[PDB]
């Protein structure tokens, strides 16, 4: 619609996603705020094995996976965008880019404060 | 616990299911299709997917169109109460009889039966034509294939097999029409009506044959399950009736072929030709259930195309380690006008051992393929220089030859509303004298085409003095008042006014009934409520 | 772009109001004339009828090329395939079968008429505006349609034409009149489907054709069907065309198409230029209706035009040393040489039925033997146009020779003078 645009452009399809959180946490002036919360669940993804779970193991169903990540993300204050963004990677079991999104949100960020 | 349709690609369905997966070869009932659509589970794909081929058209399918599991395969109704009917692929009735009673439903997903419950008791079974009887004799409860590119004449074949086999037979026949053409499907359903092998309404009983098709218009799904189908309905007189069942499947060939339409689709990279990888064992695990057990017999006949007369093609060329007697029809003899056009020298049979048919029988039909062979080896001669380089050395091996080649002739019964000469049922000792008598010498002094298109060998002579009556009509049968404008016939004019003229009107009838519809001009689309607006300016 | 869909399946104008007009693919007419009428919907892609709405293909229905009623006979609901290489006579003999309708559509009352539809897949836009043209300068646009998908056409629509102009031939089949469906190109149209088809990712096969390139043409061939008394008693007798590479039936959609039509027409380019035209090789055509759908008294001919050709095929491969005259075979050969000299014909002009079994007759009874071989087109004309006109009148209506009329022309065929001594 009309969003701003990015710092500079990128790869295919897990870059476009960290392209995307960005162009709508800069409408939101949450930049800082949510390359925060991403780096959190990099730590989270490193402390449980049962999380980390949602994302290898292929014999989850898609409900259960969508349900506990909405089930966990209720609270803490987490900025709505993650939380909407981690029940977008859950419905397509694509949890397993977050660590690809991540250092695709980083440079967005490292040129947006160039 | 149902499922709902994910994907579709032409005939193959991808159905994905929230727990509990349906088991391969399951049928899944589709709800809500405007005809009855039935899957039955190919593969689970993986991510609570399952893949699935329809046996009917899935135009008309909505992704997330509600998919229920039966739990059990395509399941057909057998015994008594089909005899006498044409049934489906999903044993539907098509002949409009009402439903089918069913003495049980049983599931066409079998094994093959055992190995040690395997039948090798060899007898032979007559069936009337010459060169089959003689050349490769087919074995009562083995099996039996009639290979031949298209228009050689397979189809008329197992006509003459269905009416000089199983007319006078004990037990029941299944006809196992496998992606044919439905005109000659609905002729061999009439030619049965008026035989009395189908006999309808009360005395349906009294019927003696069961029909399933899966014709050439239905979708590669109903292809490919048709022959298991029939096989079935002969599984189930097999085993628990226990009686002699036969089994003619037409065109075995389109089986394996409605495999390789969905193979593609079923994500198996091609294998040669162009067919499935699959393509041995899908016909090994069909036709190792057509097996003469020990509680019955299924003596099958089975008509396989050879795709333009190569038999090098693994279709062909796969199915032939599954029969016992296979009947090879070529082009080279049918141009010749020679039917049924049988290659005598690549026709084999089990049944040729001088252990089964006797020595006497077996010493016939080997001197027969040797003089056919001899004569094979000297057209390259008697084609190019004209016979009289050869000095009477192998020139009785030529004049016998060409004597055998028309004596394997034969009129067929079925193939008179072809040709002009009512048909023929010759016994087995008395093919095997006739071609006994003319490969010694016994009859070397006849014509030569006195021996095309006869019976047996009191008809060569019965057709010898024929033309040898009708080689003297020909010098005179011109005058003498005899083909005169007023011995038998009236005047020219006359006849014009015999007949009486039909009306014509050249208004041409069309628009009698017809009831026509407004069309639109502009075209017309669904809005995200569901209701036909036109379409919007909004380009 | 926003894509909205019509909640149909696709569909296309069927009804009186078509015959007459050029339609392109999907229905729209080309033609010029405004949009179509006397019209309704109906769907494309319909289920073929069954085993119980059919009945036996009885009645014939004449080409009107001698070379096919005498040799290939073609009943009222029968699938023939004019296969052959290209610039052989394929579409000469669909045209000559279209002509010959409005020929006979005259002479019949309207329950025996025949509706053409021509199926134009992957030509010209010039050579379509050529038939239509011709068609009208014949007269046979009253009773033709023609679903013409050009060449610079969409493959989709190209892919969808055949179906397209058979459902609006279906409604002469379902209305219990008779129709006749002609898919010239049906090769074209197995291209444009694989073009359609690889690429929408569908794994190809055989020559890069899909999987379901048999399914393709044989659910669009089965529903040419003769329906059974019930149901209307229709006819849809289809003619579909297939262009070989030099001669090669063993392609993969030639074996399709063979496999699935009844009969076969097949025209070799070296009959073509050995004079011999229509190019119909006499071996390799068959009709699995058999003369079961043959008009009587050409059966009473055509037996014997069949049995004297097999034997002047194979006595020929010797007819090249002419010196040794053996006196029986050399019969043989001048007499086949007869009959396929008889069966030589100008194109666009077909012959009535009667007119061919008379000429037939004529020289399978030995009337023209006294001519030479290269002068019987002229010799079959002056029979044709020397006998008296009443002959055919009653040949026509008593629908076989009669013992009545084989001794008044066998006096009438000898009363004509023939140019050859
Ligand atoms: N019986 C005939 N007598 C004289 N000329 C003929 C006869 N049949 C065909 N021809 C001529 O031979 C040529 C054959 O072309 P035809 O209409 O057969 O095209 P086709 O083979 O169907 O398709 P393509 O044009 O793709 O090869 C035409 O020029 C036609 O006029
Ligand atoms: N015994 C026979 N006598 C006369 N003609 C025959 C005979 N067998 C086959 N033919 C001819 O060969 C054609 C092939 O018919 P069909 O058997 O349907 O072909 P296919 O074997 O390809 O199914 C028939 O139309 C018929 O004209
Ligand atoms: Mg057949
Ligand atoms: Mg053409």
């Amino acid at each position: 619609l009309k969003l701003p645009t990015a710092p500079l452009q990128l790869s295919g399809t897990s870059a476009q996603i960290a392209t995307l959180l960005w162009q709508v946490a800069a409408k939101e002036n949450q930049l800082d705020k949510v390359q925060d919360e991403l780096y959190q669940f990099i730590e989270l993804f490193k402390q449980h094995s049962e999380l980390r779970r949602l994302a290898t193991d292929p014999f989850v169903p898609t409900l259960v996976r969508t349900k506990i990540i909405s089930s966990v993300l209720k609270d803490s204050g987490a900025s709505e965008i993650t939380k909407k963004l981690f029940e977008a990677l859950a419905d397509e079991g694509a949890l397993s880019a977050l660590l690809e999104v991540t250092v695709n949100y980083e440079e967005l960020m490292l040129a947006h404060k160039k | 616990d149902a499922g709902y349709v994910s994907q579709v690609i032409g005939p193959v369905v991808d159905v994905r299911f929230d727990g509990e997966l349906p088991s391969i070869l399951s049928s899944l009932e589709v709800e809500g299709h405007s005809v009855r659509l039935v899957l039955e589970v190919a593969q689970h794909m993986g991510d609570n997917t399952v893949r699935c081929i329809a046996m009917d058209s899935t135009d008309g399918l909505v992704r997330g169109q509600k998919v229920v599991d039966t739990g059990s395969p395509i399941k057909v109704p057998v015994g008594r109460g089909t005899l006498g009917r044409i049934m489906n692929v999903i044993g539907e009735p098509v002949d409009e009889q009402g439903p089918i009673d069913a003495a049980d439903i049983w599931s066409i997903h079998r094994e093959a039966p055992e190995f040690t419950e395997q039948s090798t008791e060899q007898e032979i079974l007559v069936t009337g034509i010459k060169v089959v009887d003689l050349l490769a004799p087919y074995q009562r409860g083995g099996k039996i294939g009639l290979f031949g590119g298209a228009g050689v004449g397979k189809t008329v074949l197992i006509m003459e097999l269905i009416n000089n086999v199983a007319k006078a037979h004990g037990g029941f026949s299944v006809f196992a029409g496998v992606g044919e053409r439905t005109r000659e499907g609905n002729d061999l359903y009439r030619e049965m009506i008026e035989s009395g092998v189908i006999k309808l309404g009360a005395e349906r009983g009294n019927s003696k044959c069961t029909l399933v098709y899966g014709q050439m218009n239905e979708p590669p799904g109903a292809r490919a399950r048709v022959a298991l189908t029939g096989l079935t309905v002969a599984e189930y007189f097999r085993d628990i009736e226990g009686q002699d069942v036969l089994l003619f499947v037409d065109n075995i060939f389109r089986f394996t072929q409605a495999n390789s339409e969905v193979s593609a689709l079923l994500g198996r990279i091609p294998s040669a030709v162009g067919y499935q990888p699959t393509l041995a064992t899908d016909l090994g695990g069909l036709q190792e259930r057509i097996t003469t057990t020990t509680k019955g017999s299924i003596t099958s006949v089975q008509a396989v195309y050879v795709p333009a007369d190569d038999l090098t093609d693994p279709a062909p060329a796969t199915t032939f380690a599954h029969l016992d007697a296979t009947t090879v029809l070529s082009r080279s003899i049918a141009e010749l006008g020679i039917y049924p056009a049988v290659d005598p020298l690549d026709s084999t049979s089990r049944m040729l051992n001088p252990n089964v048919i006797g020595a006497e029988h077996y010493n016939v039909a080997r001197g027969v393929q040797k003089v056919l062979q001899d004569y094979k080896n000297l057209q390259d001669i008697i084609a190019i220089l004209g016979m009289d380089e050869l000095s009477e050395e192998d020139k009785l091996t030529v004049a016998r030859a060409r004597k055998i080649q028309r004596f394997l002739s034969q009129p067929f019964q079925v193939a008179e509303v072809f040709t002009g000469t009512p048909g023929k049922y010759v016994d087995l000792a008395d093919t095997i004298s006739g071609f006994q008598g003319v490969l010694t010498g016994k009859y070397d002094d006849l014509p030569e085409m006195a021996f095309y298109m006869v019976g047996d060998i009191k008809e060569v002579k019965e057709k010898a003095d024929k033309m040898a009556k009708d080689i003297a009509s020909r010098k005179e049968a011109d005058n003498k008042k005899v083909s005169e404008e007023l011995k038998d016939i009236p005047s020219l004019d006359k006849l014009v006014s015999e007949i009486k003229e039909v009306v014509i009107e050249e208004d041409d009838g069309l628009e009698e009934d017809f009831k026509a519809e407004a069309l639109s001009s502009e075209t017309v689309v669904l809005n995200e409520e569901g209701k036909s607006v036109p379409l919007p300016k909004k380009n | 772009d926003l894509v909205y869909r019509t909640g149909q399946i696709v569909n296309v104008p069927i009804g009186p109001g078509t015959l007459g007009r050029v339609t392109d693919g999907l229905g729209q007419p080309i033609d010029g004339k405004g949009p179509l009428t006397n019209v309704r919907s109906s769907l494309v892609e319909v289920k073929a009828p069954g085993i119980i709405a059919r009945q036996s293909v009885r009645e014939p229905l004449f080409t009107g090329v001698k070379a096919v009623d005498a040799l290939v006979p073609i009943g009222r609901g029968q699938r023939e395939l004019i296969i052959g290489d290209r610039q052989t006579g394929k579409t000469a003999v669909a045209i000559d079968a279209i002509i010959h309708q409005k020929n006979c559509n005259e002479q019949v009352p309207k329950a025996q008429r025949v509706y053409c539809v021509y199926v134009a897949v992957g030509q010209k836009r010039s050579t379509v505006a050529q038939l239509v043209k011709l068609f009208t300068q014949t007269g046979a646009m009253r009773y033709t349609i023609m679903v013409s998908a050009t060449a610079s056409d969409a493959a989709p629509l190209q892919f969808l034409a055949p179906y397209s102009g058979c459902a609006m031939a279906e409604y002469f089949r379902d209305t219990g009149k008779h129709g006749l469906i002609i898919y010239d190109d049906l090769s074209k149209q197995s291209v444009a489907y694989r073009q359609m088809s690889l690429l929408l990712r569908r794994p190809p096969g055989r020559e890069a054709f899909p999987g379901d390139v048999f399914y393709l043409h044989s659910r669009l061939l089965e529903r040419a069907a003769k329906l059974s008394k019930e149901l209307g008693g229709g006819s849809l007798t289809a003619f579909p065309v297939i262009e070989t590479q030099a001669g090669d039936v063993s392609a993969y959609i030639a074996t399709n198409v063979i496999s699935i039509t009844d009969g076969q027409i097949f025209l070799e380019t070296e009959l073509f230029y050995k004079g011999i035209r229509p190019a119909l090789n006499v071996g390799l055509s068959v009709s699995r209706v058999g003369s079961a759908a043959q008009f009587p008294g050409m059966k009473q001919v055509a037996g014997t035009l069949k049995l004297e050709l097999a034997q002047y095929r194979e006595v020929a491969a010797f007819a090249q040393f002419g010196s040794d005259l053996d006196a029986a075979t050399q019969y043989v050969l001048e007499r086949g040489a007869r009959l396929t000299e008889m069966l030589k014909q100008k194109q666009f002009a077909p012959i009535p039925i009667e007119r061919q079994t008379v000429a037939v007759y004529a020289a399978t009874k030995g009337f023209l033997d006294k001519v030479r071989v290269q002068d019987i087109v002229a010799a079959e004309e002056a029979v044709i146009s020397q006998v008296n006109p009443a002959v055919f009148k009653i040949l026509k209506a008593n629908g076989k020779i009669t013992p009545a009329l084989d001794a008044h022309l066998k006096a009438e065929l000898r009363k004509v003078k023939l140019p050859g001594a």
